């Protein structure tokens, strides 16, 4: 699976949340920035690694990273339809 | 020769039991392998499926 | 407020990401086939779900996986 | 209707009866009140709230000339009969029901046949029906195939499919190999059947050591001992066909 | 079981069938029938030969025909002992006579 972090700089404006295509974040309360809230990515496991997130992110630089990893691909990361892994 | 009639006598024998043979298998799968439902006799590629 | 507790590390959250413990059957569903049924009167179906007493493919490959997770890393509340 | 003030008394001269009547009948009911921008319906009621009884009764004729064009006339609406023809298409499709057709030469002709397209599982595409698979005569061909025979023992459904497949492989080298003109044709052609039988059951044992189908298992069976058993009678069968052959072209020139 | 049927219906068979191979075996010595078997080619039955030869020389389009016909017949209690005994004993017979004419 793909790893998806987020850094401080987050300032909550939700549209990595609304971008999501399989709902892997989810804002969270937060008192780092003016909005009161910072995005999380609790199910990581289902991230494709499409940069979505990354495309939305205002911030001068992504206060939001995902990072691809290849070797540790599974179905859920793949978007495996013909095929089941489970 | 032209005339169907005359062409099969000119066909060879081989051809000839060929063509026998193909019609006769599939006659049988037809009404053995396959066999069209009681109700619609006719129904050979099981449309009424 | 997550009822999942991490298996590897209490204090850290689920891999999941969820917050509602998964729901079991009454009765949870055997292995099946898809095969054709002879109707006994000239009938027959395509995709008959049918029992399977054991797995399709017997590999190491397929038999390995449990479907808890992605890597069956979900603790025993995955089940 | 009535409730509808720009469609009362409309001046024939702006529309024809008939036509208006057309055009509401092609027109949904809802778009009656307020029609999109547009359509034909708009510009008519546009036209309407300005020109006809106790309004300008008089046009200039560019302005009519430009009405005229932009208004429909009768033949562009669709008639009762297609709109019924167009509305039970649609119904169909979205019953998941397909009125069957087969491409043609640039096109495809209707057969005048109503299937049902979804099958058991609607949501399955892997079930949606076809004559070609889910017909009756394709399943029972399908189910009697030697793969899937009822009543085989998985050495004979190896040795029928061998038995087939050598056969017919001894022939292609026979017939067009490098030795094809030589008097040893028919038995280069034979060995090399042989090798391409042995080849394709070497790698359906692979297939079985490594994915293992169990289809073929007796009960208390080590797993793919059925389907290994089948793979090496079809390596027998091949053989034994491929010499048959080979014996019938020698015996029979 | 389903073994024993399965041997028991090709045993009959192979009884019938080598009953069937001897007797053709046999008769033709004695007498062969008239009527020029491949008209064509000016072929006949007093030419032809009787044994494996007949294989190589009646033709090949004539075992075709033949083997079409089997097809079509395939496709398409002390009697009963009496057979079976009778199977068993041409088919050892049917298979003495195809060893010997083969071997010499
Ligand atoms: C005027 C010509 C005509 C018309 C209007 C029809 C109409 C029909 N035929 Mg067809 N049919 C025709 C000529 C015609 N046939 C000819 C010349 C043959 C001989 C090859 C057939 C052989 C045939 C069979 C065997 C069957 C039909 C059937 C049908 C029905 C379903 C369509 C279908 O699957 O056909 C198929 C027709 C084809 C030409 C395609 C054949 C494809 C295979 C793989 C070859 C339909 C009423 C079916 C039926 O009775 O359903 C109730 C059916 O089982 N037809
Ligand atoms: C753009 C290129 C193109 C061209 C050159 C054609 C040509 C043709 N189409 Mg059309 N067709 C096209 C695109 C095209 N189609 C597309 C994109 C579709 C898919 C929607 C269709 C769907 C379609 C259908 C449904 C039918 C045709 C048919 C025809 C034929 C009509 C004339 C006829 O039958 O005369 C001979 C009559 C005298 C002709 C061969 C008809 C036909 O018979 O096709 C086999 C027909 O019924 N076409
Ligand atoms: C695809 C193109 C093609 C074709 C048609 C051929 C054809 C031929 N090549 Mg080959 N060749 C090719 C590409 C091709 N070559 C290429 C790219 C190379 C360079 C690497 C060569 C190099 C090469 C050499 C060096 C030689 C040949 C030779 C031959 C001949 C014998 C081949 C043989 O033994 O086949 C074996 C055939 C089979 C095992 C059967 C496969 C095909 C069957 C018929 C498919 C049937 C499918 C069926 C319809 C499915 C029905 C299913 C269901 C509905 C029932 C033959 C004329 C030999 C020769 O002497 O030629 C005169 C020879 O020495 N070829
Ligand atoms: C590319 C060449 C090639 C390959 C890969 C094979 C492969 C095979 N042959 Mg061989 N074989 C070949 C050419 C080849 N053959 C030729 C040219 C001939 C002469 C006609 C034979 C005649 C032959 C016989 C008579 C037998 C084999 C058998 C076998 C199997 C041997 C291993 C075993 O016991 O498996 C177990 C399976 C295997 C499927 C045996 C077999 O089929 O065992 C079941 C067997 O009895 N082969
Ligand atoms: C019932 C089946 C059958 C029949 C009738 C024949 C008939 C023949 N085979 Mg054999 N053959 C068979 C099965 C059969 N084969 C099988 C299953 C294989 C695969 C292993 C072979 C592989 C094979 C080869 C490789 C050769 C023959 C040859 C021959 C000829 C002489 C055989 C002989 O008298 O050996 C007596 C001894 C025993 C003859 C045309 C030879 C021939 O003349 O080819 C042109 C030859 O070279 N056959
Ligand atoms: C295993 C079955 C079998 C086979 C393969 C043959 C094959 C042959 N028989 Mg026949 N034959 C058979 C059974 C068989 N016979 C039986 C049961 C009898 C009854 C006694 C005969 C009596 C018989 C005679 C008397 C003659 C033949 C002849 C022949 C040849 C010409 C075709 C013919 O007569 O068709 C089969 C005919 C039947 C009546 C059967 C051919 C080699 C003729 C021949 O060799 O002429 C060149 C010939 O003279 N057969
Ligand atoms: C004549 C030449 C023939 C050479 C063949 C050599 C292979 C012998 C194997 C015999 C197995 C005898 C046999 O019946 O064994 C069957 C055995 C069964 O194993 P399983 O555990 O899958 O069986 C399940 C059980 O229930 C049954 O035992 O599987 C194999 O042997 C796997 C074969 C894969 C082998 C991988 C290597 C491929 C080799 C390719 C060589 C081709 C060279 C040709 C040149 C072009
Ligand atoms: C009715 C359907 C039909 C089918 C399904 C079918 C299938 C196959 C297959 C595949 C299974 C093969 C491999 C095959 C091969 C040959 N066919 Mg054949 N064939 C059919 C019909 C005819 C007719 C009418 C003739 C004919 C012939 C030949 C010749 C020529 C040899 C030569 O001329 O030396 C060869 C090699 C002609 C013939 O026998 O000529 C003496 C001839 O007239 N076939 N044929
Ligand atoms: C017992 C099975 C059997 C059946 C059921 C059967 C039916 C029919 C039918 C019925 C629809 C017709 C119309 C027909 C026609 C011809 N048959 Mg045939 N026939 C059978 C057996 C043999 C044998 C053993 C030979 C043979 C032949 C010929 C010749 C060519 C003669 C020639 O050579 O001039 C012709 C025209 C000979 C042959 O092919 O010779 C090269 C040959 O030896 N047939 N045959
Ligand atoms: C049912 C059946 C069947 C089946 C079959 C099958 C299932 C098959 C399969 C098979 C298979 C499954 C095969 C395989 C093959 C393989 C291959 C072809 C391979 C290749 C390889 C490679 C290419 C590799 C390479 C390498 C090396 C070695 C080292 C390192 C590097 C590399 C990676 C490069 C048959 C027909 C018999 C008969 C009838 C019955
Ligand atoms: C679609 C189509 C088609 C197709 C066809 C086909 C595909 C066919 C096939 C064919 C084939 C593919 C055939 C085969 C056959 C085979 C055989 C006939 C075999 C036999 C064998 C044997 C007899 C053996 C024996 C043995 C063994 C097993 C072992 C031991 C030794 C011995 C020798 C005893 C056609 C063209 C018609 C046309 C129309 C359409
Ligand atoms: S990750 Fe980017 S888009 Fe999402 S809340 Fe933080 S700054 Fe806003
Ligand atoms: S890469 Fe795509 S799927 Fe993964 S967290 Fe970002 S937007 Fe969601």
């Amino acid at each position: 699976s793909h790893a998806v972090k987020i850094y401080d700089t987050c300032i909550g404006c939700t549209l990595c949340v609304r971008a999501c295509p399989t709902d892997v974040l989810e804002m969270v309360p937060a008192t780092v920035n003016a909005a009161k809230q910072v995005a999380s990515s609790p199910r990581v496991e289902d991230c494709v690694g499409c940069k979505r997130c990354e495309t939305a992110c205002p911030t001068d630089f992504l206060s939001i990273r995902v990072y691809l990893q290849e070797n540790e691909e599974t179905q859920y990361s793949l978007g495996l339809d013909l095929a089941d892994w489970s | 020769d032209n005339n169907p009639l005359v062409s099969v006598t000119q066909l060879p024998m081989g051809g000839m039991w060929q063509t026998v043979f193909f019609i006769m298998c599939l006659e049988w799968v037809s009404t053995y392998v396959c066999p069209p439902p009681k109700s619609k006799p006719w129904d050979i590629l099981g449309w009424s499926d | 407020s997550s009822k999942w507790v991490n298996p590897e590390d209490p204090e850290m959250s689920h891999p999941s990401g969820l917050y509602v413990l998964p729901l079991k059957p009454a009765k949870p569903q055997e292995n099946y086939i898809y095969t054709w049924k002879k109707g006994e009167d000239g009938s027959i179906e395509d995709y008959v779900k049918t029992p399977f007493k054991g797995p399709e493919r017997a590999a190491d490959y397929y038999t390995q996986r449990k479907g808890n997770g992605a890597w069956d890393h979900w603790g025993p509340q995955g089940e | 209707i009535s409730k509808i003030a720009y469609l009362q008394d409309v001046p024939r001269t702006i529309l024809e009866a008939d036509v208006l009547e057309k055009l509401l009948m092609n027109t949904p009911r809802d778009q009656w009140e307020d029609p999109p921008e547009d359509t034909y319906l708009y510009t008519l009621k546009t036209f309407a709230e300005v020109y006809g009884p106790g309004k300008a009764t008089k046009m200039g004729w560019w302005d009519y000339f430009r009405l005229k064009l932009d208004l429909p006339p009768g033949f562009e609406l669709l008639d009762e009969d297609e709109m019924k023809v167009a509305a039970d298409y649609d119904k169909l499709m979205m019953e998941g029901k397909i009125p069957f057709a087969v491409p043609g030469p640039a096109g495809f002709w209707y057969t005048g046949a109503v299937i049902q397209w979804k099958g058991k599982e609607q949501f399955a595409g892997d079930q949606v029906q076809t004559l070609t698979e889910n017909g009756r005569f394709s399943k029972q061909f399908l189910a009697n195939l030697a793969f899937y025979r009822d009543g085989l023992k998985p050495w004979q459904r190896g040795l029928e499919i061998g038995m087939a497949h050598g056969y017919f492989l001894i022939g292609p080298f026979t017939s067009l190999g490098p030795l094809r003109n030589t008097p040893e044709a028919a038995t280069v052609g034979l060995l090399c059947g042989c090798a391409i039988v042995g080849l394709v059951s070497i790698g359906g044992l692979i297939f079985g050591s490594t994915i293992k189908p169990t289809r073929f298992d007796k009960e208390g069976d080590k797993p793919a001992s059925g389907f290994i058993e089948m793979i090496n009678w079809h390596a027998i069968g091949g053989l034994g066909g491929a010499g048959f052959a080979h014996a019938l072209i020698t015996v029979f020139g | 079981s389903e073994t024993f049927r399965r041997r028991r219906i090709s045993e009959i068979k192979n009884g019938r069938v080598a009953m069937i191979a001897c007797m053709g075996y046999i008769a033709p010595e004695y007498f062969r029938w008239p009527g020029y078997c491949s008209p064509s080619t000016d072929l006949k039955f007093a030419d032809i030969p009787n044994g494996i030869q007949a294989l190589y020389k009646m033709p090949a389009e004539a075992w075709a025909q033949i083997g079409v016909f089997i097809a079509f017949l395939e496709l398409f209690r002390r009697g009963l002992e009496a057979e079976i005994n009778n199977g068993r004993l041409a088919m050892v017979a049917i298979t003495g006579m195809i060893s010997q004419n083969a071997f010499f």
